[PDB]
């Protein structure tokens, strides 16, 4: 009886002025909603399926049961048909139930099994929620989580590569754990693709978050921050002074093994780091980051071979095997060849004499290459300045304090 | 009359001013736009102390009918000298001297932000802008020369 | 706009000289206008003077100049963006923050 | 204070001369990169302080 | 030559392997790169101090 | 050139067609194409995404990953041996030959940079071709070959105004 | 006499070269104004919002 009236009230606000009453209509909905909504969805796509379908589907996922019997696939396809060509215009005001729907779809696909296609659909929703230069919506985290479970980081990069400004709230629709999850999962995505620069950046931004209580997302991001900083840089990168107090008070002594790992890394001894990795091996496997610590061991070996360029020019392979602690000139030749190929060292191999010749001269800065490099870097700084001009203008328009 | 020969060359525009002083005790009236110039840190104190004790005259130039004729006829050959200027290295030491100053200015503008004269960073930004703009203009003439005489082939 | 006007006039003068010499060449080759061994010979000698400086030392020096001005321009733009960042944070600490 | 490289094959100690231009370019380029990362970091810091995003105690 | 270079009377160095004196001569426009170097250092410290303001 | 277009098309088919799990020949193409671009981070995470059902039903896919293990370990002779081991015409075979050629160019470009003097047998194993073929090719190219010691000595190998106007327009305003 | 055309073939190749450079300046100068005025205009809008 009542469900037959609300649809007629949706068409009344269509192509007219305000839709805040429609937001109140989704806010109330019907409380104890019946199955009839599915039948009401048969004749609902009059203009563009409207915001009514969002309330219907949000309630369908709010059920805590079913959600649409073992034929839930149909509901999934309906949700697809709601995101793909249906989209909407006043999603900006209905962001709360939209992000809630995406969170519930994500949680349902996580609780089920394989969330591969869920990524492909989610990226459309994100594309219609954000403005132009992209906003940090909550769904951005979900996407990452999905592509972190369904091991396919390739299509999730364009939303991660952009350093987006302003977090999208609108009628609440945002929680701190979604921010923390986006930067932590995103950090893990860049770590899996061996892009340790943006990975370290993402973990750093996950730690900097203001906090009164300690969360496990912050702990794990801090541990992985130390690991990636040991891989990318020779030592642990200093976190900013604006980082939360709970990090230095609670998170630091909890992840004691990682600071112990950095303490043994600083001595430049590989056998002692091996002993320490075997010592706390259970703790590193408990955090599920065993593998990155092995990369830390290999990066320590590479750091020890990179320290030889500063002092030697022409060095024997046996001498290198004795100093870096590799056992045999064969492993030294392997390591040097890998390091030349990956662009980590600037050296050459002489097999006849059994020698390694370090060059150390990538550029003299007369190429056009540098011209193009500097042109691109300058364009990045110009972009940054224009963004700052826009922010400053926006603030000048606003009232005084 | 005061002339800056070095800035004339670097800016490609004549840098000249004509000035007259006010008598001791006499105050200038309300209007004083004051066209901005970058003053190095070793001169800025004295500049600021005496800048209101004089005023700038409106400068203009003239030549004779014969000068007019001769300069047009001179140009018919003197154009070659404009496409062979090499301004970037003639007075290079100036731009490197200005950058030094700019660096020390930026040190002072950093000290201003440290804890706690009217916005030193904006001044330093206009100085760095002017120096860079002159440098890029030099490169513009060099690239123009490269486009005209080098990129021709057989 | 006011810095490249003297170059634009100089190039226009050069372009006129180049066009007059080119038209003399075509007039001589087409016929009617009197043929001259000496003048077209000098025009041949002028054609062989192009390109001026194609050596690798000059290329290294030209790109050295260009990278120097390029790096200087990058540091200048950094200074300006540092100033714009300073303005923004100074205003943000007043409106969105209570100092 | 020794600024040299050891050639252990021929047992000769060669004095190392620093290339002025490359060093100036290198540290300037790296400074620009560090400046850009600090700018991105403070951009996001401005965003979280604007939207008041923080971890609650309970 | 060792005593003389140590007292800065002779500007150069000794190549003991090839048995020669490599005299100090290579001078170019090194004044610019030092100015650009100090400009870089001061811009580093400044941008750090500007970002320090917000939190 | 055209392989990248097929990669993007397969990357679209990866998510558009399923139902959760994609088509096995597309999985094979995607894996071999992920090996072609040397993106082993994409290939390793693709192989672990494959369900055990297709891993048991299609053994040819495991035969494609057996090459990737050698690419991950950087064992060149093993790469050239694993390429010439399986046949899957029209689908995987036409791109495996492109992988073989790309691995040959990669190895040649590595030896030309990383080595001054290298043993001829080691170099032959690095490029996959036999010793005589390799030494013939490098002597024709211009590398210094030495017999007796069997050493090969390798030889190491507006547009502008508009940008400037934009830079001055930035600084001047 | 027969290969004389080649001289012109390079002379024209220089002429066209000049004709590009010239036009380039004409455009760049125009752009340098096109930015300036625009920016001034934009500033005059910002300065008009100070009254509100």
């Amino acid at each position: 009886s009542a469900l037959e009236q609300f649809v007629n009230s949706v068409r009344q606000l269509s192509a007219q002025g305000q839709m805040t009453q429609l937001c109140e209509l989704i806010n109330k909905s019907g409380e104890l909603l019946a199955k009839n909504l599915s039948h009401l969805d048969t004749v609902l796509g009059a203009l563009d399926v409207q915001e009514h379908s969002l309330g219907v589907l949000a309630v369908l996922f709010v059920k805590f049961s079913m959600p649409s019997v073992p034929d839930f696939e149909t509901l999934f396809s309906q949700v697809q048909l709601f995101i793909s060509t249906c989209n909407g215009e006043h999603i900006r005001y209905a962001t709360d139930t939209f992000a809630g729907l995406c969170h519930q779809l994500t949680n349902a696909l996580v609780e089920r099994k394989q969330p591969l296609r869920g990524i492909g659909i989610l990226k459309q929703a994100i594309d219609k929620m954000q403005m132009n230069t992209n906003q940090l919506t909550s769904i951005h985290a979900d996407l990452c989580q999905l592509c972190l479970l369904a091991k396919c980081f390739k299509p999730a990069l364009p939303y991660l590569d952009v350093d987006m400004m302003d977090i999208c709230k609108e009628n609440g629709a945002y929680d701190a754990k979604h921010f923390l999850c986006y930067y932590y999962y995103g950090g893990m995505i860049y770590t899996g693709l061996k892009n340790f620069e943006r990975a370290l950046y993402f973990y750093e931004q996950a730690i900097t978050t203001p906090a009164m209580a300690v969360s496990h997302i912050m702990l794990e991001s801090y541990k992985k921050y130390i690991l990636v900083s040991l891989i990318l840089l020779g030592k642990v990168q200093q976190l900013p002074k604006y980082t939360s107090q709970i990090v230095g008070r609670f998170i630091k002594p909890l992840s004691n093994a990682y600071h112990e790992l950095a303490q043994v890394y600083s001595t430049n001894n590989p056998s002692e780091l091996r002993n320490l990795v075997n010592k706390h091996s259970e703790t590193f496997t408990r955090d599920n980051n065993m593998g990155l610590v092995k990369q830390c061991l290999s990066s320590l070996y590479k750091k020890n071979i990179q320290r030889l360029t500063k002092t030697f020019l022409t060095l024997s392979l046996q001498d290198m095997a004795s100093r870096v602690q590799l056992s045999g000139p064969q492993e030294a030749e392997k390591y040097v060849l890998h390091m030349i190929e990956d662009g980590e060292i600037f050296a050459s191999i002489n097999q006849k004499d059994g020698m390694v010749s370090f060059h150390d001269n990538p550029e003299k800065y007369n190429n056009p290459a540098m011209l193009h490099n500097i042109d691109q870097e300058m364009l990045k700084c110009i972009e940054l300045d224009e963004r700052l001009k826009a922010m400053d203008q926006e603030i000048t328009v606003n009232p005084q304090f | 009359v005061v002339i800056d020969p070095t800035r004339t060359i670097s800016a490609g525009k004549v840098n000249l001013g004509a000035f007259r002083t006010y008598p001791k005790g006499y105050k200038p009236p309300d209007e004083g736009p004051s066209e901005y110039q970058t003053i190095p840190l070793n001169k800025i104190e004295d500049f600021g102390v005496h800048c209101k004790q004089y005023y700038a005259l409106e400068v203009s130039y003239f030549k004779s009918s014969l000068d007019r004729k001769l300069l047009e006829l001179l140009w018919n050959k003197y154009w070659v000298n404009t496409l062979s200027s090499s301004s970037l290295l003639t007075n290079a030491d100036y731009t490197t001297g200005q950058v030094f100053d700019l660096s020390e200015k930026l040190e002072q503008s950093e000290a201003q932000l440290g804890r706690g004269s009217e916005d030193k960073l904006a001044k330093a930004t206009r100085d760095s802008c002017k120096t860079t703009i002159e440098a890029i203009h030099g490169l513009m003439s060099q690239v123009i020369k490269d486009k005209l005489f080098n990129q021709i082939n057989i | 706009a006011e810095h490249l006007i003297a170059q634009h006039s100089a190039i226009k003068m050069l372009h006129s000289r180049v066009k007059l010499i080119l038209e003399y060449v075509k007039a001589s080759e087409a016929g009617e206008v009197p043929f001259n061994h000496e003048i077209l010979r000098e025009a041949y000698a002028l054609c062989h003077c192009l390109p001026v400086l194609s050596t690798d030392k000059f290329k290294t020096d030209f790109y050295d100049q260009c990278n120097d001005v390029g790096l200087m321009a990058y540091l200048g733009t950094i200074t300006k963006t540092c100033n714009t960042m300073n303005q923004f944070v100074n205003k943000f600490n007043v409106l969105y923050d209570r100092q | 204070l020794i600024s040299a490289r050891v050639d252990s094959h021929s047992k000769i100690l060669y004095a190392r001369d620093v290339d002025q231009r490359s060093t100036t370019f290198e540290k300037s380029l790296l400074m620009g990169k560090e400046f850009q990362r600090r700018a991105k970091a403070m951009m996001l810091r401005a965003a979280v302080l604007r939207n008041q995003i923080h971890v609650k105690s309970p | 030559l060792v005593q003389c270079i140590l007292d800065n009377t002779i500007h150069g160095r000794i190549d003991q392997v090839n048995q020669l004196l490599e005299l100090d001569h290579q001078k170019r426009g090194g004044a610019r790169y030092t100015a650009l170097d100090k400009w870089t250092n001061q811009l580093n410290s400044l941008n750090q101090a500007v970002v320090s303001k917000l939190a | 050139f055209s392989f990248k277009k097929l990669l993007d098309q397969c990357e679209n088919q990866e998510l558009e067609a399923p139902g959760g799990i994609a088509t096995p020949p597309v999985y094979g193409q995607l894996l071999a194409l992920y090996l072609l671009h040397n993106d082993m981070n994409n290939a390793r995470y693709l192989w672990k995404r494959i369900p055990p059902a297709i891993k048991s039903a299609n053994s040819e896919l495991g035969g494609i990953w057996s090459v990737g293990q050698r690419i991950w370990q950087r064992d060149f002779p093993g790469i050239y041996t694993t390429i010439n081991a399986h046949q899957w015409s029209e689908t995987v075979q036409p791109i495996m030959e492109a992988l073989r050629d790309a691995t040959r160019r990669r190895a040649f470009a590595l030896v030309s940079q990383a080595y001054t003097s290298i043993i001829a047998d080691d170099f032959a194993a690095f490029v996959g071709l036999p010793v005589e073929e390799a030494v013939k090719g490098i002597l024709e190219q211009g590398w210094q070959a030495d017999s007796t010691t069997r050493m090969v000595l390798p030889r190491k190998p507006e547009q502008q105004l508009a940008r400037l106007t934009d830079y001055v327009a930035f600084l001047e305003n | 006499r027969q290969d004389l055309s080649a001289i012109a073939r390079t002379l024209q190749e220089w002429c066209v070269g000049c004709e590009v450079v010239l036009s380039g300046i004409e455009e760049q100068v125009s752009r340098a104004n096109q930015h300036k005025e625009q920016q001034l205009g934009l500033k005059q809008q910002i300065e008009s919002e100070v009254a509100n």
